[PDB]
């Protein structure tokens, strides 16, 4: 842990702290993942023997690779590699002039590359969000924070107390279902590419019940026929309100049909035919897919 | 997951990965101080943590390949046998369950024969000789799999299987020789026979590349184990798998034959 030099605090966190390191020997800039270990007397933490554990099988273009592992007496580093600024920096410096849709169709694919990659190796992403996308001044995009993540050899039981970040919660999660997918990380990249599309968040919740609402309002209430099993859910009510689907043109007019085609398979109520990662990369929208490169402010 | 999209692949992973998150079979040999019937004792006593803790099959499954992994390169004295055994059940648990039990239960139900900083420590030197590498493809997770090449699901069969693989977690005695994908070959079609009449599936002789002819090794095996199950000197799981939770399964007669 000597040859490392801390530069700046590049994220907070509840299971540890993030900074921008260089290593002295090598010249090699890296994040260090730090955690607390001498504290909560309960050994070392799930989060971080998912992620480490995880994250050792998964090496892809489009997923922060994890360099080291460094743990010793009280403190457990995690060394990765680093990159310059998360999506939501980068959406926010956007704002005004908004990024093109050619850089948006470029980051949806690499996102949707790396989180099939996942998928196809068992894991479950679980809490993909903006500020857990990093991107770098080439055009790359990567999946990165996989604390809440979960293989899936076998099906993962669903938390009882929300941990998922609540704008980018499936409606499953939100219904109460037994079991998480593939199909809620999907959901997440769709809430994500809308928001690049539109500017501004999908499902902006403020409580579970709002999340729940702002869904129903915007792809209208599921009913049986829709989604088989919607109305026996745990978290289900007949009392819920009866909204109508919108048109997708009025949710996000600046895509074309290709565009409003996927987005709305990426939202597609019932989780068994709501399209996987795989099937994506196969969309038309992506006929054309390039790698531009964006505009990043220090 | 819940999509048959991956599922080939994930099937064609797991089975990469069994080959390299396997154990030693011959560990216990070159193993000093201890035996398979120690180890045995000790398998069948994180059955019952399991049950007392209410712990996934899978949460078991995965402390058992730690714990393999682990002997098949450290020398350990019966006296630290089970304190190797808790590290592994806690890592398990924060690896795979919802929320795992604290430490503070792990020390006790060892009746305080260990310090919880001991715990603690024998958690890290475990996590060091593992490497990391604790998500394992267990049997659980291959029967999980075949599962779904049912014509159609036969909640019994399944219970049955799972029955039968959780009794080759006990006795590394013949079983350390066969891959989870084998062993899980083995109890499904052995748990399909006794309660349907019906073979390993053509699906999945296609899916697994296995015939019903080259799991015959292990499933003689298994076989054998099904029958004696009764006289076992261990019967945790048996008394675990009697339950209605997984319809008594443990209760149904075995064939005496197989005709293979
Ligand atoms: O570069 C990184 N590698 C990481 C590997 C794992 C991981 N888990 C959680 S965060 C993370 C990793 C990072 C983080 N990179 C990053 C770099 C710059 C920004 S930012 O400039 O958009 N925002 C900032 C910058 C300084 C202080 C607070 N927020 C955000 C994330």
């Amino acid at each position: 842990m000597e040859n490392f030099q801390k530069v700046e605090k590049i994220g907070e966190g509840t299971y540890g702290v993030v900074y921008k390191a260089r290593n002295k020997l090598t010249g090699e800039v890296v994040a260090l993942k730090k955690i607390r270990l001498d504290t909560e007397t309960e050994g070392v933490p799930s989060t971080a023997i998912r992620e480490i554990s995880l994250l050792k099988e998964l090496n892809h273009p489009n997923i922060v690779k994890l360099l080291d592992v460094i743990h010793t007496e009280n403190k457990l580093y995690l060394v990765f590699e680093f990159l310059h600024q998360d999506l939501k920096k980068f959406m926010d410096a956007s704002a005004l002039t908004g990024i093109p849709l050619p850089l948006i169709k470029s980051y949806l694919f690499q996102l949707l590359q790396g989180l099939a990659f996942c998928h196809s190796h068992r894991v479950l992403h679980r809490d993909l969000k903006p500020q857990n996308l990093l991107i770098n001044t080439e055009g790359a995009i990567k999946l990165a924070d996989f604390g809440l993540a979960r293989a899936f050899g076998v099906p993962v039981r669903t938390y009882t107390h929300e941990v998922v970040t609540l704008w980018y919660r499936a409606p499953e999660i939100l219904l109460g279902c037994k079991y998480y997918s593939t199909a809620v990380d999907i959901w997440s990249l769709g809430c994500i590419f809308a928001e690049m599309v539109t500017r501004r968040a999908l499902f902006p919740g403020d409580s579970e019940i709002d999340q729940l609402f702002r869904i129903f309002r915007t792809l209208g209430t599921p009913d049986e026929v829709v989604w088989p099993g919607v109305t026996s859910m745990p978290d289900y009510k007949p009392s819920f309100p009866k909204w109508a689907r919108q048109d997708f043109s009025k949710v996000v007019p600046p895509l074309d049909e290709d565009g409003r085609s996927l987005l709305s398979q990426m939202l597609h109520y019932d989780p068994n035919k709501r399209i996987s990662a795989k099937a994506a990369l196969a969309h038309p929208f992506f006929q054309d897919v390039t790698k531009p490169v964006p505009h990043l402010r220090l | 997951n819940e999509v048959p999209d991956y599922h080939e692949d994930i099937h064609t992973y797991l089975r990469e990965m069994e080959v390299k998150c396997k154990p030693k079979v011959g560990y216990m040999k070159k193993q000093p101080d201890i035996t398979n019937s120690m180890r045995a004792i000790l398998v069948d006593w994180l059955v019952e943590v399991g049950e007392e803790y209410k712990l996934q099959n899978e949460t078991l499954h995965l402390a058992v390949n730690y714990i393999d992994r682990f002997l098949s390169s450290m020398s350990v004295l019966r006296g630290k046998l089970q304190l190797v055994g808790t590290a592994a059940m806690l890592l398990a648990s924060k690896f795979e369950e919802i929320y795992p039990p604290e430490v503070a239960e792990f020390v006790y139900i060892t009746d305080d024969t260990y310090t919880k900083k001991q715990v603690l420590r024998m958690e890290h030197l475990v996590l060091k000789v593992l490497t990391f590498d604790l998500a394992a493809p267990t049997v659980n997770q291959f029967l999980t799999q075949y599962f779904l090449h049912q014509q159609p699901a036969n909640c019994k069969v399944e219970s049955l299987a799972m029955f039968l693989g959780e009794l080759s977690l006990i006795d590394a005695d013949p079983y350390l020789k066969y891959l989870p994908s084998v062993i899980a070959g083995a109890a499904f079609h052995l748990a399909l026979y006794t309660v349907t009449g019906q073979s390993w599936p053509e699906s999945l002789i296609r899916k697994t590349g296995y015939t019903l002819e080259s799991l015959k090794p292990c499933l003689m095996d298994l076989h054998q184990t099904y029958l004696k199950a009764p006289q076992h000197a261990q019967q945790s799981i048996r008394e675990k798998y009697k339950n209605s939770k997984y319809h008594g399964v443990s209760l149904l007669n075995p064939p005496e034959t197989l005709n293979l």
